[PDB]
């Protein structure tokens, strides 16, 4: 009943201040869905061949779409009124799943590539004398050398921070049946293809 | 004929009874561009995938 | 409070550094955790970020920050040493790098930030070439080092291979740029910084040492320090740091001291809050209470780490030891910046940043009022002391020591100091400080130099502000109604004083039009005009990209050009520069002003010109340093030299002239040369005035320009793309698409994520990120910047050509239809009148 | 030296010339260094080298410039400055001084004055250019600028100079552009016959916040007493000063006595008592005006039995029958009505009547057209003073010196103003740019609106 | 078979309107 | 090309009696005529409400539309004046035709070149040559600058027609519409009679705008010439007038036709009042006048009607509100499926 | 619920409800019947009606 979606750039021009763009523009988004105008302004729908508007003096290259004047309501269309501004990228959240329970927690996984830590040019930094006058008294280790690097819980415990919103969460309040939307986020979501 | 969609969009943009159904004129999901079409689908690392669907 | 202020005085106790970095790298969310941790009573919510420097309301709704932020706050040092920081939050977006400039201007350090998991990106290396090309200190900070651990779940080693990555390659990019080697860096050196602002870690190789000496004891931090970074492993038989690894698989220094236990705090408060963490937490001295252990995963993992790590004095420490005070870092940004050079009298006071010299503002930000009536001007104080209340000289961009016309009395009202959300007042700012000086706005437009009246009289200029990227963008701007005509233009004055690259001319047909550098930069700045300046029904035509003017053959006959004193006569001819020569100009590798006989050595090395006629170049065309050269090649037994020299700054002032305004579509002109090949000019001084010269020199230069082959040139933005491994073809056809070709596609080494670097044509950019976006479903994003100028295929000139409108011309009728649409919207003729 | 020598002073054209417009460049729109070319008359970016006026001279072939500050003279495709005597016009146009001398000469000038288009003119009496059909504002600066003591201290610019303002006060925006407005208007060599206050009205709609547009006209008597009131703040340190030149000139101080009327449904003794408890007894309250507001009497809603549709008249003596202890106005609210009757205390020199039209039923707005009688020669208001401040007073006197009227429906009105020429004795009015002769007696046939008066 | 009277607009408009009129 | 349509706005209201009573003894008997003018001053009723007209003419007399079409020729020699009234007129004994010349030097011999005035509504076709349209575009200027560009905000625009078939609201083609119309509105005294910009339109022809607009008598008339922006000369659609040069015998311009909003809205208004004045009359009669003001209107029009998609949608309408009031008449529940016959 | 019980003739806002209903199950029958499971009477995710 969950989608695997570790962030919302999925929603880029699909949520909630898209759709509120949308509305009051009198537009639509493909995916999205369709309303009757805020204002009807069907004189000024129409506006005169302007000398400003002139379409002689407008280049062509990729047609304007409803989704451009979404993306940045205030520059691509005149009287941009009771439109929202929606979050423009929230960074590519690269979270990489386990798939197998039998492997470290903390693994180099095939999905990442390969650093390669090249070797051409010998990288040279100031390190002092090695093993000549610096020696660490015999009550110092590091902080935390008895607890274990993972545990069993540590895979499924990060896996638990990109998780939807009901399932990240450690604690909460109880909810009422009729107040949990099962498929919410089923039609939230863009169509499946096909 | 998706070519001549382009420019007619560009022209466009310039220039009793109980209905349980909804209208299939209704549909937004249209587009002419290949892009907004066939769009990416998510692949979510080889390793995520669409709620509800098995 | 009053000890922030009384720690003004010291120029010594002082850093001016400007947190700068790639879009979404944590700045901001790092300088709202050096606002949590100097305010008691600011915390963020467990969920929404503090976004304290996000002050307006386009940045709490875009999520990206739009104007740079200035933030005075005292910070403890390692060992205490309360330091008063002045902090420049700069946007991180691309379009925004003016708004950097603003801030790094008045610096005297930059903190680069990088995002652990995305490494080094477009942003990050543009800021560091303009920041070292400034001759500022650089020190570096990775932020989000948990994506190393929650997100990529990397092995220590493998973590610190990322981060090994990441550090060669900022010193691989500072080796292009710097020739002096200091600019080198190290964790170990103090240089390189490594922090996660989401979870407020911050912590450098000396602070994690002096936590280390802190919980054993008898432990030289610093020495400590400089054995944690590299191939030093740690042998515990002889408790010694050894080059040689003791064991089989004996981990670094930095993975087993450093990166072992953040690795293992960070599985047990994610993993194991019930079972292990107290135990842990009993371990590492960290005592939460029965609430604070009832606390999510990540508001409980942040309060455990501000406890461990407690405040941010590896931040701290690094700036203070790598980043020069405003007394010593003086000189170096006097010699940069002020105009008159540190050789000057007042260049020299200056050096010294004496809060007792005469008063030498820089004023190089505007920021606005709540009302949007009034601008605050926001400036650095580089000598003596500006008071409240008291009258001063505000010059201008313009202003010279012999035009004083620049320059307008203004009396400075009330003094703030600068915080982000809030302002204290004070009375006086000393040297070596950063004010928001109220009251000098009027004569300010976009960066000008406050000092004091009636003395100090030969004081110039500081330098006017250089720009990282040509702003190429242009949007023509009409109010819904006429009669609110000037309120628009009020409200453009006020948008050209809040945005420094921003650019707003008013055209031969009376369109005006704004310059800008993207599509989310003219989006915030039609924000700011409609909803706080102008308040009024704004129509914004469709974007549009400035267009240059190029030759590509020389010019078939000698084309000549007679004044209507019909007494001098200007034959000339135009030639193509070679590939590399306009951008030679441009960098300011060679200018107008160096000393003519090594001047002339350059283009005969290089370029291989006759060190005769490399001699003879007059000027560098219509800029200072213009791609567009005018060299002289008349025959020295025809022209008498001494009396072609007469003319010969009004000679050179039409050709600027001519070179800024094209003749094919009133546009600028870029790599042609232009060859005087025959003066006659009259011999009376009264007959060979400018006002004939200069439109006839103009007029040549159109001819001379017209029988060479002239060619349009469009912008061209290089475009960089972090997207899935999967989504690389999706990127590959959206750019085929919008006539764009990719250069590389790699991955990025320590992460899934593939960059794939492209052209594009900066008119076929519009939307480019929402098509890629929206057709990848938000797993590609881009960032685009212009790059450079290149010819537009087909012939602008030929007339047979025929533009249909409301249809996408095919290639060859690009260059034609460039021009043609053009000219109607400045207003000009419908084809180029070459008899003209 | 080759400045006074220049050969393009035949180039300048001063018909073109106009100065009135707001002084930013056409190009750059930068209000810095606005230089304006005397042969275009279109201000640029400033004298330089690369700079705009160069641009222009080195383009249209115009060579002289001026500088809308400095007040100097230039030559652009050489760059060098320009001292002649008979360009002083051209500078006595753009920032029009007067001496001490000649402002206390305005109010004896009897001369027609001659302009560069041979439009003869009265100084004062000067069409003001309407820009948006806001002619009540045009007729409410018409009519201070015929005030002789607010003039004479606007024509010099060191009296409302150098005083402190507030760091947010946009105040002084006000008070320093009306100055400008005004010696333009008494500007006796105007290049122009008409004044455009385009300028002032910019100030004017920025102060205001929205209100007062351009486009829009509102109430000529809502936007005088603002401007009377912005005015007095706009003068004065941080704190304004209880004296300014509004104050002595506009400001009279009423005695009002506001007594509350009971309820009517309320037995008589229980009245009586209510009326015995203090709380329904008249408070004698002092209170300042800038204008004394005349009400006038209800239309007659009904022809006459013997002349059909008469105009209704009234005479002013009437209207003026307020601000006594003999008569009252039961003054009607949605709670309780009240008995509030005026006594006058001190009579102001300069003396405005703001005659009540434009009335809102309840339902929409309209004027009353009940036609003024007031005599434009010698009136006297001793009778309208109390007892004890009547021998303060010596003079009672007042002469009518403006009128404003409104013609048409509250919907949609024109404001013309006749002003009585202060050195002539003579009365034109001027509707915007059109400026006639009518004969004084023909004055007071018209539905005035607002009126200043001189004691003299 | 409703009976009410359809609007014509791109409804019988491929007929001309001299037809059957003599 | 220039074309002003605008109408007298209160010529019937403003016809001085004094003035009209001379100018009638200039064509008519004087006792006829100061019978005619006596006539137009009587006491007019209503009610218990009466007064004397002593300023308008009454339009209720039998003879009044002669007064009117004498009044209005007057104001056309105040418009054309006499010598372009004359060359119009041609000489008297060789009267010209309705729109015509005698030689083809005295038509282009003068900006105005056709005139029209109907009963109250001038259309104006003037033909100005680049010297004279600038010429009187600075005339117009002189007195009326714009500094603003604010010609385009109050320029009226047959809004019924999409915006490339509409005019182009061009900076050069505003400026010479607003002079045409002063100039037009200068001859006219104010007095006599006026000129109203809103009530008013005027459309020019030029480079920027290649359609001819203009209304007269209801109709919405388009002409788009054949050399400039006429893809194809299409002769399927009916409702499109095909212009020819008489000289040429070629195809030269195309004519597209349309119903007024005004006509519109006067039909459905007179539809509106047979339906709300049909409570107790029969079927027959509320039939009758349906049928009678959709044959006026259809025998009136006869090719605008197809072009005005909008009338198509209003007829049909019409006609369903008046078969639902005869059905509600029959029985008061609605029938499901009332038959056709 | 219209086809069992035709509460929308008393109530036509009621429709909005009843649309809603068969749009769920769109949503719903096209994530069911997706894998081997085919069209029929079989589905049971009651919440959202």
């Amino acid at each position: 009943l969950l989608t695997d979606l570790v962030d919302d750039n999925y929603f880029y021009l699909f949520d909630l201040k898209a759709f509120f763009t949308s509305k009051a523009l009198n537009m639509a988004i493909p995916g999205g869905p369709k309303f009757e105008p805020l204002v009807r302004d069907i004189n000024l729908q129409d506006e005169d061949w302007n000398e400003f508007n002139d379409i002689n003096k407008i280049i062509i290259r990729q047609p304007i779409r409803t989704e451009y004047k979404i993306a940045f309501p205030y520059l691509y269309n005149n009287l941009p009124h009771h439109v929202h501004l929606t979050w423009y990228h929230t960074p590519n959240v690269v979270f990489i799943k386990t798939e197998d329970p039998d492997l470290p927690a903390f693994y180099f996984d095939p999905l990442i590539n390969p650093i390669s830590h090249r070797h051409s040019v010998k990288s040279q930094e100031p390190l002092p004398d090695d093993d000549e006058e610096f020696e660490l008294p015999e009550f110092v280790e590091p902080f935390l050398k008895d607890t274990p690097l993972y545990t069993d819980n540590t895979a499924n415990g990060i896996a638990l921070l990109w998780a939807p919103r009901p399932f990240n969460l450690r604690s909460g309040r109880t909810r009422r049946a009729l107040d949990i939307p099962l498929v919410k986020n089923w039609y939230r979501e863009h169509c499946p293809a096909g | 004929k998706d070519k001549s969609k382009e420019l007619h969009a560009i022209k466009e943009r310039y220039l009793r009874k109980f209905v349980f159904e909804w209208d299939a004129s209704e549909d937004t999901s249209i587009d002419y561009n290949p892009l907004y079409k066939e769009r990416h689908q998510v692949q979510l690392l080889g390793r995520g995938f669409i709620a509800g669907i098995d | 409070m009053d000890f922030l202020a009384d720690l003004m005085d010291n120029s010594e106790l002082i850093r001016n550094v400007t947190l700068c970095g790639h879009l979404h790298h944590g700045k901001t969310c790092f300088v709202d955790c050096l606002i949590e941790q100097t305010h008691p009573e600011i915390r963020k919510r467990y969920d929404q970020d503090l976004c304290y420097t996000d002050i307006l309301f386009t940045e709490q709704e875009r999520g990206v920050g739009i104007k740079s932020t200035p933030v005075t706050v005292v910070l403890p040092d390692t060992k205490g040493k309360s330091y008063l920081f002045n902090i420049m939050d700069t946007p991180g977006h691309v379009n925004f790098s003016d708004e950097v400039t603003a801030g790094l201007r008045i610096s005297d350090g930059v903190v680069l930030f990088i995002d652990a998991a995305e490494g080094v990106m477009l942003n990050t290396e543009r800021l560091i070439k303009h920041a070292v090309q400034e001759r500022l200190a650089v020190t570096v900070c990775i932020n989000k080092i948990d994506r190393l651990i929650l997100e990529l779940k990397l092995p220590p080693t493998d973590a610190y291979y990322k981060l090994r990555h990441i550090v060669d390659e900022v010193n691989g990019l500072i080796s292009m740029y710097s020739t002096d080697e200091n600019l080198i860096l190290s964790p170990l050196l103090g240089n390189v910084c490594f922090s996660s602002s989401q979870y407020s870690i911050c912590f450098t190789l000396g602070s994690f040492a002096k936590i280390y000496a802190d919980t054993f004891g008898d432990i030289n931090y610093q020495e400590f320090a400089k054995r944690l970074w590299g191939d030093i492993y740690f042998n515990p038989k002889t408790r010694k740091f050894t080059k040689k690894a003791p064991t089989s698989s004996s981990q670094r220094s930095f993975v087993e001291f450093i990166l072992e236990p953040l690795y293992k705090i960070l599985a047990q408060v994610v993993g194991d809050v019930d079972t292990s963490l107290p135990r842990t937490l009993d371990e590492l001295g960290i005592h939460l209470t029965k609430e604070e252990l009832k606390l999510n995963i990540r508001p409980l993992l942040r309060l455990v780490c501000k406890k461990f790590f407690g405040e941010f004095t590896g931040f701290v420490d690094m700036c203070v030891q790598h980043i020069p005070s405003p007394k010593v870092g003086a000189k170096p940004k006097i010699e940069h910046t002020y105009t008159g050079g540190v050789d000057s009298d007042l260049g020299e006071a200056m050096s010294d940043c004496d809060p007792d010299g005469p008063l030498m503002c820089h004023t190089t930000k505007m920021y606005s009022t709540d009302d949007g009536v009034q601008f605050h001007a926001f400036g650095r104080v580089l000598s003596g002391t500006i008071h409240a209340g008291q009258p001063v000289k505000v010059l201008g961009e313009n202003y010279t020591l012999e035009d004083e016309e620049d320059s307008q009395i203004c009396t400075v009202g009330r003094l703030w100091i600068s915080v982000a959300r809030y302002h204290i007042e004070v009375n006086r700012v000393p040297a070596g400080n950063w004010v928001l000086i109220e009251g000098v706005d009027q004569p300010i437009v976009k960066t000008a130099t406050i000092t004091e009246p009636r003395g100090n009289e030969e004081a110039q200029i500081f330098r006017p502000l250089k720009f990282n990227t040509t702003s190429v963008i242009k949007i023509a701007v009409e109010p819904v109604n006429p009669s609110e005509l000037p309120k628009m233009l009020d409200g453009l004055r006020k948008v050209n004083k809040s945005y420094p690259s921003l650019t707003t001319k008013v055209e031969e047909s009376g369109e005006h039009v704004i310059l800008g550098t993207g599509e989310l930069y003219l989006d915030c700045v039609m924000h700011d005009l409609r909803k706080m300046y102008s308040e009024i029904d704004i129509k914004v035509a469709d974007p549009v990209v400035t267009f240059c003017e190029t030759v590509v053959e020389t010019s078939s006959l000698k084309c000549f050009a007679e004044t209507p004193n019909k007494k001098n006569k200007i034959t000339m001819i135009a030639e193509p520069l070679e590939k590399g020569l306009a951008e030679d100009i441009e960098n300011e590798v060679v200018q107008i002003t160096w000393n003519r006989k090594k001047l002339g050595e350059f283009f005969q090395t290089k370029y291989d010109w006759d060190l005769l006629a490399a001699r003879s170049i007059w000027a560098f065309g219509p800029d200072a340093t213009g791609p567009n050269i005018l060299v002289d090649d008349t025959l020295p037994s025809e022209v008498d030299k001494a009396l072609l020299g007469s003319v010969k700054d009004s000679i050179v002032q039409g050709f600027q002239w001519g070179t800024r305004e094209g003749p094919l579509c009133d546009e600028l002109i870029r790599n042609v040369k232009f060859k005087i090949l025959d003066a006659v000019v009259a011999q009376e001084p009264l007959h060979r005035g400018g006002g004939q010269i200069i439109p006839t020199a103009r007029r040549v230069v159109y001819s001379a320009f017209l029988m060479a082959t002239p060619r349009l040139m469009e912008p061209y933005y290089f475009v960089e793309v972090q997207a899935p491994a999967d989504c690389v073809s999706a990127v590959y056809t959206v750019l085929a698409r919008r006539r764009g070709h990719v250069t590389q596609d790699a991955p990025i080494p320590g992460s899934p994520l593939y960059t794939i670097k492209a052209f594009i044509p900066a008119i076929d950019s519009f939307g480019f990120e929402t098509d890629l976006r929206t057709h990848t479903q938000g797993q590609a994003f881009s960032l685009s910047v212009f790059h450079h100028w290149q010819i537009v295929p087909g012939d602008p000139l030929d007339k047979s050509i025929v533009i249909r409108p409301l249809e996408p011309q095919p290639a060859p009728h690009l260059a034609r239809e460039f021009m043609i649409k053009t000219r109607r919207r400045k207003g000009l003729s419908e084809d180029v009148s070459i008899s003209k | 030296r080759r400045s006074r020598h220049c050969p393009y002073l035949d180039t300048i054209n001063r018909s073109v010339l106009d100065f009135d417009f707001e002084k930013l460049c056409s190009i750059s729109l930068s209000h810095i260094n606005a230089y304006a070319c005397l042969v275009c008359g279109k201000y640029f970016q400033g004298r330089g080298l690369k700079s705009h006026a160069y641009i222009h001279s080195v383009q249209f072939s115009h060579h002289v410039f001026l500088n809308l500050h400095t007040l100097k003279f230039y030559c652009l495709p050489d760059n060098y400055e320009i001292i002649d005597s008979s360009l002083e016009d051209i500078t006595y146009v753009l920032k029009p001084t007067f001496t001490k001398q000649q402002i206390a000469n305005l109010d004896k000038q009897a001369k027609l004055s001659r302009a560069y288009d041979g439009t003869t003119y009265l100084p004062g009496i000067v069409g003001l250019n309407n820009i948006k059909a806001n002619d009540y504002a045009n007729a409410v600066l018409q009519a201070l600028s015929n005030v002789p003591p607010l003039r004479n201290y606007f024509l010099e610019e060191d009296n409302y100079k150098n005083i402190k303002r507030p760091p947010g006060d946009i105040m002084f925006l006000l008070v320093q552009r009306f100055g400008e407005l005004m010696r333009k208007l008494w500007n006796p060599r105007n290049f122009k016959a008409h004044v455009s206050p385009h300028e002032m009205l910019q100030a004017v709609v920025l102060c205001s916040k929205k209100t007062f547009q351009i486009t829009k006209q509102g109430d000529g008597v809502d936007f005088l007493s603002w401007f009377l009131n912005a005015l007095h703040s706009a003068l004065g340190g941080t704190k304004k000063k209880k004296k300014t030149i509004v104050t002595d000139v506009f400001q009279g101080s009423m005695r009002i006595f506001t007594k509350k009327l009971p309820h009517p449904d309320l037995p008589a003794e229980e009245k009586e008592q209510l009326l015995h408890n203090d709380e329904y007894q008249e408070t004698m309250v002092e209170s300042t005006f800038m204008y004394l507001t005349l009400d006038l009497p209800t239309a007659p809603l009904y022809k006459d039995e013997k002349e059909q549709l008469i105009i209704p008249q009234v005479p002013l003596f009437n209207i003026l029958a307020k601000f006594n202890g003999i008569t009252e106005k039961e003054y009607k609210t949605y709670k309780e009505n009240f008995l509030k009757r005026f006594q006058l205390t001190k009579l102001p020199p300069y003396l405005i009547f703001c005659i009540k039209r434009f009335t809102k039923n309840n339902f929409f707005v309209e004027k009353n057209p009940t036609i003024v009688n007031f005599p434009i020669t010698n009136v006297d208001l001793r009778e309208y003073l109390s007892e004890e401040v009547q021998a303060v007073h010596k003079n009672t006197t007042y002469d009518l010196i403006a009128n404003i009227v409104h013609d048409g429906k509250p919907s949609e009105g024109s404001y013309r103003i006749h002003v009585l020429h202060h050195g002539t004795g003579k009365w034109y009015e001027l509707q915007d740019l059109q400026v006639t002769d009518i004969l004084p007696q023909m004055i007071t046939l018209s539905e005035a609106y607002i009126q200043i008066w001189k004691r003299r | 078979p409703t009976g009410e009277v359809l609007s014509l607009v791109g409804k019988l408009e491929g007929t001309r309107m001299g037809d059957k009129a003599q | 090309n220039v074309m002003l349509e605008s109408r007298f706005e209160k010529m019937y209201e403003k016809i001085d009696l004094t003035l009209l009573n001379r100018l009638l003894r200039l064509i008519v008997d004087h006792n006829i005529a100061d019978y005619m003018t006596a006539k137009n001053n009587v006491v007019i009723n209503y009610k218990d409400m009466n007064h004397t007209n002593s300023y308008g003419i009454i339009r209720g007399l039998q003879f009044a539309s002669f007064i009117v079409q004498y009044y209005g020729l007057v104001m056309d020699l105040l418009v054309l004046g006499l010598h372009r009234a004359s060359e119009m007129a041609g000489p008297p004994q060789m009267p010209n035709d309705f729109l015509s010349f005698q030689d083809i030097a005295t038509e282009a011999a003068h900006p105005i070149r056709l005139f029209c005035r109907y009963i109250d509504r001038i259309h104006i076709f003037f033909r100005f040559t680049a010297d004279e349209a600038r010429d009187l575009i600075q005339r117009y200027l002189t007195e009326h600058p714009d500094p603003n560009n604010e010609n385009i905000v109050g320029y009226n625009n047959k809004k019924c027609w999409p915006r490339d078939a509409r005019m182009r609201l061009m900076k050069h083609d505003v400026n010479l519409g607003r002079a045409v119309f002063w100039d037009i509105k200068n001859r006219l005294p104010r007095s006599v009679t006026t000129v109203q910009w809103e009530n008013s339109f005027v459309s020019v022809y030029s480079k920027d705008n290649p359609n001819l607009l203009f209304n007269m008598c209801g109709f919405e008339c388009r002409i788009l010439p054949k050399c400039r922006t006429s893809y194809e000369e299409f002769t399927h659609k009916d409702g499109v007038w095909n212009l020819q040069n008489e000289v040429t015998k070629e195809r030269t311009a195309q004519c597209f036709l349309r119903v007024d909003d005004e006509s519109m809205q006067r039909f459905h208004n007179r539809v509106r009042q047979i339906l709300m004045a049909s409570g107790s009359t029969t079927f027959t009669k509320i039939v009758n006048k349906w049928n009678t003001a959709l044959i006026g209107l259809m025998t009136y029009f006869r090719e605008a009607v197809v072009n005005t998609q909008e009338l198509l949608d209003l007829l049909v309408k019409c006609e369903n509100k008046i078969q639902t009031r005869i059905k509600i008449g029959l029985n008061s529940k609605m029938p499901s499926r009332f038959p056709p016959v | 619920v219209g086809q069992l019980t035709g509460m929308y003739r008393y109530k036509y806002k009621l429709m909005r409800q009843i649309r809603m209903c068969k749009d769920l199950k769109h949503l719903i029958y096209y994530r069911f019947n997706t894998g081997p499971v085919g069209k029929g009477p079989g589905c049971g995710f009651w919440a959202a009606g």
